Parts: C-alpha cells; structure tokens; sequence
C-alpha cells in the first residue's frame, strides 16, 4: 500500500514540530493527520498532535486523544496535564481540576 | 502557576531523537511529498498540497535572496 519509512516518518513528525513551534497548530495537526494514519500506533506523534489540538481550540477532541494515551500509556503523567487543559476548554472546570490534580500526583511520584 | 503548566505540554510534545538528516532537508522534503501525492484519503491529501504550497512559497523566498545579492 503506501508505507512510510522510520526516517520519513521522523521527519514527518519533525515538521508537524516545527510547526507548533511558530503558532501553526492547524498546520502541525494536517501533519500529523496523515503521520497517524499511516501509523496510528506513534507514540510520539500522538502527543505533538494532542499539543497541537488543546492550541487549537479542539478540546472536544483533545479530550478524546488525551484520554487515548492514558489507556495506552498510563504511567506518563503528562497525559492527565493534557487532558487537564482539554476539559478546561470544554468547560468543565470541576472535571479539569481532578485532572490536574492527577498530573501533580503523578509528577511528584516520578521525581525524588 | 500557568507558566510552568506552557512549558511542561511544550515539553511532552518535544520528540526524542534533527538526528538522522544533517543538512539533508531538501532531498528529505522532496522524498515526503512523493510518498504522500500517491494518497487517497483526506489525510494524505490535505498534507500533500500543504507541503505543496510550501515548496511553492519557497521559490518566492530564493527570488528575494537573489535580489539581496
């Protein structure tokens, strides 16, 4: 079909960086669209992406991609961070302070 | 503070690993749009004629270096 190699799939997710970096969420997102689905088992592409969507003003679906990468990866606790920031945009402050609440503990967990 | 919480997603969404193509972004950009023309669905297309339009703006830019001597 149509494969992408591990170095183009890299730089794939280097210019999706590159352009979050200068303020182009809606164009760091169309990259990183196609990077997740061609392989949508990334990792590292999933949370550019989900960076990308909370600047954005994509909560609705910042939500789901945050809660995404807790079931897949639930011992990084930049995940509730995220999500903390994807409930708040969707105007549920109550749900996003239990998240950021998370976050903190998971932070503090990982550091001694 | 909402500062560190900024820097702390910018952070998570930085990519381990810039560290296979030294100065080789031409030849890597030229060999990801071939790769990408060839899809169909909206993904793959969408981030074709985004990369198209870019390879297009930077003709614009080597006229004005030129200019510059």
């Amino acid at each position: 079909n149509i494969t992408l190699t591990k170095r183009q799939q890299e730089f794939l997710l280097l210019n999706g960086w590159l352009q979050l970096q200068c303020g182009h969420a809606e164009r760091a997102c169309i990259l990183l669209d196609a990077l997740l689905t061609l392989n949508p088992e990334h990792l590292a592409g999933r949370r550019c992406r989900l960076v990308a969507l909370l600047n954005n003003n994509q909560g609705e679906r910042a939500e789901k991609e945050a809660q995404w990468l807790i079931s897949h990866d639930p011992l990084q606790a930049g995940n509730w961070l995220c999500l903390s920031r994807a409930q708040q945009l969707n105007g549920d402050l109550d749900k996003a302070r239990h998240a950021y609440q998370h976050y903190l503990e998971l932070k503090d967990h990982n550091e001694s | 503070m909402e500062r560190l919480a900024d820097r702390a997603l910018l952070d998570f969404a930085t990519p381990h690993r810039d560290l296979l193509r030294p100065v080789d972004f031409h030849q890597a950009m030229q060999g990801l749009r071939s790769v990408l023309a060839e899809g169909q669905s909206p993904e793959l297309r969408a981030a074709a004629i985004l990369l198209e339009q870019m390879h297009a703006d930077e003709q614009l830019m080597q006229m004005t270096l030129h200019l510059l001597h």
